[PDB]
């Protein structure tokens, strides 16, 4: 029952949650249990402006 | 998830019976002497 | 096993400011005085 | 299998026998009362209906108590004297039996029920409640 | 009556080794909604001559 | 154009803040609660759920109050340490927001709510009503 | 103009005796 | 009569829209260098 | 049932100030 097809909604709301989470990880993921993202590894040469 | 989510999601199959449950009498009409008038006083 | 479900009766608005960069200053002008 | 029907037709209190409570009917678009008796009545019991407005200071608290007018329905006759809505719980209504009425034309955003004067003696044995029908957020 | 996906919800994330905390996550809502329609209903009247 | 939504989803008071009430759920097949607070709570409050049985003296009056067992679905991990169903209004529920819920399996003819021990002085600030669904007879 | 529609919640049984014609007895 | 007779004799027109209003974010996964791999610890 | 109809005799002279943006001044 439940005319609104729920299974396809969860299969849809799992690839979506995966997609943004992988994107979030490769940036600021911290070492253990998440790929080391390039924003937190911080071995890119960094330039900072003057006040 | 399981049924803890609203009652507008489950559409109930509307079946096509109709209980009446009332009751009439018989009729003494055919026994009575039939007759037919055309004015309102005879 | 009851799982609740709650909504608010009157939502509230949400204001915010719109700060925008200031007109230019520059880090030291050449012809100047101490 | 029973459905969690509190969402999609919630219900709130409107008269617990000692105090009226304004119920907000803005978020929904249909509503009705379901009377219920707790002990045998003494005579006919009459209730007034009130509708409120959003208060002048705060827009999510009810304002004063204005009495909703009543409209005919193409075959009315009684036609309550001062054109003002009212409901009369008939005498000889037993417990374990509920009655359900509703004002046709909605107005304001909070509705309320109060025991009409001269009938607040045996009105402590009634308990009105409201149930809305369909969110429109 | 229409439907409104309120939100989607999270699904337990990125465990390298089993610690068994975020198993099921949490799902979203679907939030059935409704809505009616309104109407004007006016009238007017002239007699017969001030119109003729 | 609002309907007499009273019949076809009636509702009754189940906890008016001072005393409970048993509400009959035989004539209907599905039901649920609609919690609602009247003033800010101070801590998480917990209510117990009870089901009655037809009394032997009279089958139209509820007997003693038994406590409804607890049914887990799959996702349950708390299990409430007792195998006896109970609701718990969380802290930070502002008194202009309702919360709905119901038991997955009825049993008996009546249902009742009462504040569990410890949270008996906050429950005086909440209201719990029950609305049913289609009538079997 | 509100109109109510009440209905009972619990029914009541319906018992009634089934007395039948009596023992034939002569009128003398 | 009407407006005092249940709320089930009137069947609403179920229109076919589904409001979503939920932004993902923005994709940033096609810039990076892509390499298919095999059993872990390359 | 009298239907009052009313018009004004003299229209008062109007004068509206045509204000325009002031000159650009930084916030700071």
């Amino acid at each position: 029952e439940a005319n609104y097809d729920f299974l396809s909604f969860m299969i849809g709301a799992a690839q979506r949650s995966h997609r943004i989470n992988r994107n979030q990880a490769l940036m600021i993921g911290k070492g253990v249990n998440e790929p080391k993202g390039w924003l937190t590894e911080n071995c890119f040469p960094v330039f900072q402006t003057l006040p | 998830e399981a049924s803890t989510i609203g009652p507008a999601f489950f559409t109930p199959q509307v079946l096509a019976l109709e209980v009446d449950c009332n009751i009439e009498c018989a009729s003494l009409l055919d026994l009575y002497g039939q007759i037919e008038v055309s004015r309102s006083t005879f | 096993m009851v799982k609740l479900n709650c909504r608010p009766l009157c939502q509230a608005p949400t204001a915010s400011r719109l700060v925008s960069p200031p007109c230019f200053i520059c880090r030291g002008v050449a012809p100047s005085a101490p | 299998m029973n459905f969690n029907v509190g969402v999609d037709f919630p219900s709130f209190i409107a008269w617990d026998g000692e105090e009226s409570f304004p119920v907000k009917v803005d978020g929904f678009n249909q509503f009705g009362f379901t009377f219920k008796t707790i002990a045998a009545l003494t005579a006919a019991t009459t209730f007034n209906i009130f509708y409120h407005e959003p208060s002048d200071a705060d827009p999510c608290v009810p304002g004063p108590a204005i009495r909703v007018p009543e409209v005919p329905f193409c075959d009315t006759v009684l036609l309550s004297e001062d054109g003002l809505a009212a409901v009369t719980l008939p005498e000889t209504v037993t417990p374990d039996s509920f009655c359900a009425g509703t004002v046709p034309c909605m107005n304001g955003q909070w509705i309320s029920i109060a025991p009409a004067t001269g009938s607040e003696t045996n009105a402590a044995n009634v308990q009105i409640t409201v149930t809305m029908k369909g969110a429109t957020r | 009556t229409y439907m409104k996906i309120a939100d989607y919800g999270q699904l337990g994330e990125y465990t390298c080794d089993a610690k068994c905390d975020a198993e099921f996550g949490e799902p979203g809502n679907i939030r059935h909604l409704e809505g009616k329609t309104y109407d004007y209903r006016g009238v007017f009247c002239f007699n017969r001559k001030n119109l003729q």
